[PDB]
RNA sequence: ACGCAUUAAGUACCCCGCCUGGGGAGUACGGCCGCAAGGCUAAAACUCAAAGGAAUUGACGGGGGCCCGCACAAGCGGCGGAGC
RNA sequence: UGUAAACCUCUUUCAGCACAGACGAAGCGCAAGUGACGGUAUGUGCAGAAGAAGGACCGGCCAACUACGUGCCAGCAGCCGCGGUAAUACGUAGGGUCCGAGCGUUGUCCGGAAUUACUGGGCGUAAAGAGCUCGUAGGUGGUUUGUCGCGUUGUUCGUGAAAACUCA
RNA sequence: GGUGAUGGCCUACCAAGGCGACGACGGGUAGCCGGCCUGAGAGGGUGACCGGCCACACUGGGACUGAGAUACGGCCCAGACUCC
């Protein structure tokens, strides 16, 4: 690119490809879940896991991923979302803490316990 | 806060002598650990590391006040790592563990935290003390009447006191007087990994 | 069209190294004659000289090769062209291998190397970047 | 003494009739500490012979590059292979900073104050070939003078003139502590 | 890299077009042109974690040259019919 | 696991309890006195190791490994990818690593990204030269003879607030 | 004519021009800056606090007071909100 077309048209840099659309940039947006039923993997990888529709502060509707192995979810549960892709799911792009609001971190947990929000033994 | 458990696991794990007179070390030089055999593949991010862990716990220093030693030493004009080991051995820990009032780094900072001495006639109680050069370090008389200082006072008969370091008598007068240069510290470890590192 | 005869000049230069020349000839003109100055002073270029043609005076350039065989002058780039122009001021005089490179530098007493014009205090445009 | 540092060890496999034939190469630098650089890059049917292959053929491939105290002269731009590496004296004290098979080499060559950055296709073997490239394009004063007819004095800036004359002292008290 | 190699992709100079992962799609909306077929200018969302280039060896080819086997051809006798 | 632990000596910072206890005020008044903070900051004493440690990671990147429990489930996950009975990748255990009164997740922004290539990109096929011309504006100029110096650097005092950065 | 002060600030008449592809006018965005984060650098992002300016005071307007009005708790009118 010669000088004069430089002056001529200015250097435009990468637009972002802004990623979870749905905080509009929020670190955090709270909800309330809608559904709760069970999706299959793509191809390479096969199970059965546990995903929540749920209404947004925001008016989006996006589905979220369930942590840990337990949890008393059903319809119409306040829930608190955070931002993380998964791959297994290709229509997934949220999770919902454990400890939080309604959401308790699954029983039985020690390791990594403030990662899913349990308490200590005693 | 300071490390509170074990300090001959640091030397075991580490595969090198912190204190000096390890006999556990001796005995045992393999790291701690169920498989203190399996072989250890290249890093050269290991290394720094590795190199980095040995001189904070060496100095004692908490990891975030030496990220400050070493950007400290960027700031100053002089050359990084002599400039980080200078301002590292300015401690007035260090000053206390190698002028023989203290037989060990910890047991300066713990003594130093009780607030025993007088430093340029000022009462201080802080282990991380700035000596500057020309300065006087003093020793307060509930220190002297304490037991354990007295013992380390005659016991100071180990590795002698270097250079730019001298006891005066048996009041135990500290004073520095030059710079003091990295051939004559003969500090171990090579400063180029950890600058590496910390330029990362 | 030979819109920049120091550019032309410079790669006949460079060209004449690479090819392992002895004399290149090319017009004479005033800016070529002090550069030619600068360089032979320098001591780059054997030596110059200029002569009569056809139509106009022209010049031939001689080189000098290192001992073994070694070539000269090593990378030849202009600096400030046609278009895209470059100038420095007192202090930010530009330095080429730190030093070991000679930078012609076009100030008020004329071109001058990159130390004269450094200890006089004087700047102005650099030509090019000889190594 | 020697150095050796291991950099990139391969899996490569080669497929004839029956299926896959898997295989090994290796490249490792050499140096004495000094300024002399040695390669060696190869191919084996495992580890071990494949770094005895490596350091054969680094002790085979050598070179010499003249420092200046304890850098390098002047910025170098390492144009070669399929990487461009350049490189830029530092003060002391501030080590030598690159990337991996930069650092390989540089402290295999000894130095301890260096800058350098990798600026595109960072294959090992390319970046080292680079390296090489850039080392033996450095320039040294002297023989510079020599070329140019030129004395040491006028060619050479005062700065770097004094730092060589203390380098000299340097070496000249070293010596003198071995001897005694 | 294959390759170019003074009728350069070499070493420079001057100007102009153009591109920034693959789909989406040179397509949807829009503006312009055309009587049209359509042409010109030129998007986003969502999805994929790769698609592509020259090149190494295989493998294969209803691709070529040189070779061998009751492979073919010439012969006898056969099983696939029945019982066993 | 571990000098760790109990053990024998020690100092007991800081919190606990008391004493003294400032300056912050050549400041104000023709008045005798004027301090919320605070009876705090700060010194001196009293008995006592006595009141005091957790969080993330440990497949490669990435310094930290093994066994126990279920095996294409239940699940992890940053990318690669990890479980179809014997997982260093799931969970439990130990052990280890990093950090630390903070430790992780998430999200925004720079970097490596030379991945918008001025420094400092490419155009044959990987993405790109339009299909090829004349030619307006703009961009650019083959030589030397001549002045004004408006492009330019040349220096002198003459502006650049405080605050922030760099030196002591 | 008008302003503390020149001037389409306002009025009348004359001429048809002025601004426009070294991007007018249009659309979405958003207080500007000394600064904050990053980067060796150029550069990118960004405007927390402090500070230098700007504009605003339930939404829309206008005017008095004076050396000094966008007049936040000064005035009047209109809408909304709440209340007697
Ligand atoms: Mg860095
Ligand atoms: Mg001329
Ligand atoms: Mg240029
Ligand atoms: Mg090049
Ligand atoms: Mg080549
Ligand atoms: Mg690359
Ligand atoms: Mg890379
Ligand atoms: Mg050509
Ligand atoms: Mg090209
Ligand atoms: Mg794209
Ligand atoms: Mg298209
Ligand atoms: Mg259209
Ligand atoms: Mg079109
Ligand atoms: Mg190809
Ligand atoms: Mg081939
Ligand atoms: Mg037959
Ligand atoms: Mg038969
Ligand atoms: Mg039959
Ligand atoms: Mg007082
Ligand atoms: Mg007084
Ligand atoms: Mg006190
Ligand atoms: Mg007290
Ligand atoms: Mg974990
Ligand atoms: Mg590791
Ligand atoms: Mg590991
Ligand atoms: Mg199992
Ligand atoms: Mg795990
Ligand atoms: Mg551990
Ligand atoms: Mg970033
Ligand atoms: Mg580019
Ligand atoms: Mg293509
Ligand atoms: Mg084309
Ligand atoms: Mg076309
Ligand atoms: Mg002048
Ligand atoms: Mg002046
Ligand atoms: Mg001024
Ligand atoms: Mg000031
Ligand atoms: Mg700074
Ligand atoms: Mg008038
Ligand atoms: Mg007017
Ligand atoms: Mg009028
Ligand atoms: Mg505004
Ligand atoms: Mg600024
Ligand atoms: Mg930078
Ligand atoms: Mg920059
Ligand atoms: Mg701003
Ligand atoms: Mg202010
Ligand atoms: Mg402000
Ligand atoms: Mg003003
Ligand atoms: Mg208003
Ligand atoms: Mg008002
Ligand atoms: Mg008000
Ligand atoms: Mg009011």
């Amino acid at each position: 690119p010669t000088i004069q077309q430089l002056v001529r048209k200015g250097r435009r840099d990468k637009i972002a490809k802004v990623k979870t659309a749905a905080l509009k940039g929020s670190p955090q947006r709270r909800g309330v879940c809608t559904r709760v039923y069970t999706t299959t993997p793509k191809k390479p990888n096969s199970a059965l896991r546990k995903v929540a529709r749920v209404k947004l502060t925001s008016q989006v509707e996006v589905t979220a991923y369930i942590p840990g192995e337990g949890h008393n979810l059903q319809e119409h549960s306040m829930v608190l979302v955070r931002g993380g892709r998964v791959k297994d799911l290709p229509g997934v792009r949220y999770k919902i803490i454990r400890g939080s609001l309604d959401t308790q971190g699954v029983k039985n947990r020690k390791q990594a316990r403030s990662r899913y929000g349990a308490k200590k033994e005693k | 806060a300071r490390y509170t458990g074990p300090a001959t696991r640091k030397s075991r794990r580490l595969g090198v002598d912190l204190v000096g007179g390890d006999q556990s070390f001796e005995k045992r030089p393999y790291p701690p650990g169920q498989h203190g055999r399996a072989r250890i593949k290249e890093s050269e991010y290991r290394q720094q590391l590795q190199e980095k862990q040995k001189a904070r716990f060496s100095y004692g220093v908490m990891e975030k006040q030496f990220r400050r030693y070493y950007e400290e030493a960027n700031r100053q004009p002089g050359k990084t790592g002599d400039n980080l080991l200078r301002i590292l051995e300015s401690r007035l820990d260090n000053v206390v563990y190698r002028a023989g009032l203290a037989r060990t780094r910890r047991m300066a900072r713990q003594l130093v935290s009780h607030g025993h001495f007088l430093v340029n006639g000022v009462k201080v109680d802080i282990p991380s003390y700035r000596v500057s050069q020309y300065d006087i370090i003093d020793v307060k008389e509930k220190s002297l009447n304490t037991l354990p200082f007295q013992i380390a006072r005659e016991t100071a008969g180990e590795r002698p006191i270097p250079s730019w370091l001298q006891v005066v008598g048996e009041r135990q007068r500290i004073l520095v007087h030059q710079l003091p240069e990295r051939a004559q510290i003969d500090v171990p470890l090579t400063e180029q990994l950890i600058v590496e590192l910390y330029s990362k | 069209t030979m819109t920049d005869p120091i550019a032309d000049f410079l790669t006949r230069l460079r060209n004449a190294n690479s090819a392992y020349h002895d004399e290149v000839t090319l017009p004479h003109s005033k800016l070529k004659a002090n550069i030619a100055e600068i360089l032979k002073r320098e001591g780059y270029i054997s030596d110059y000289r200029t002569e009569d043609a056809r139509v106009g005076k022209s010049l031939v350039v001689q080189l000098k090769y290192g001992p073994s065989r070694e070539r000269s002058i090593a990378g030849l780039r202009r600096v400030s062209k046609p278009g895209l122009r470059v100038y420095a001021k007192s202090t930010n005089l530009p330095r080429v291998l730190g030093g070991l490179g000679v930078a012609i530098i076009s100030t008020s007493s004329g071109l001058l190397t990159d130390r004269q014009a450094a200890r006089q205090g004087v700047g102005g445009e650099v030509l090019a970047y000889v190594w | 003494n020697y150095i050796e540092r291991v950099v990139s060890i391969n899996r490569v496999s080669k497929v004839v009739k029956g299926g896959r034939r898997f295989s090994f190469t290796a490249l490792v630098i050499v140096g004495d500490g000094k300024g002399m650089v040695g390669v060696g890059y190869g191919k084996a049917k495992e580890v071990p012979a494949a770094i005895a292959k490596g350091v054969e053929e680094a002790r085979k491939n050598f070179f010499r590059v003249p420092l200046i105290g304890s850098t390098i002269t002047h910025p170098v731009q390492g144009e070669a292979a399929a990487g461009v590496v350049m490189l830029r004296p530092a003060s002391p004290g501030t080590g030598v900073i690159a990337g991996g098979a930069a650092r390989a080499v540089l402290e295999c060559a000894g130095v301890h104050d260096i800058l350098a950055k990798s600026l595109g296709s960072d294959n090992a073997i390319n970046v080292v070939h680079a390296t090489v490239a850039a080392l033996k394009l450095l320039q040294r004063p002297e023989e510079v003078a020599a070329r140019r007819g030129l004395p040491i004095e006028d060619v050479a800036p005062a700065g770097m003139l004094k730092a060589r004359r203390e380098s000299e002292a340097l070496a000249a008290a070293a010596a003198r502590e071995g001897s005694a």
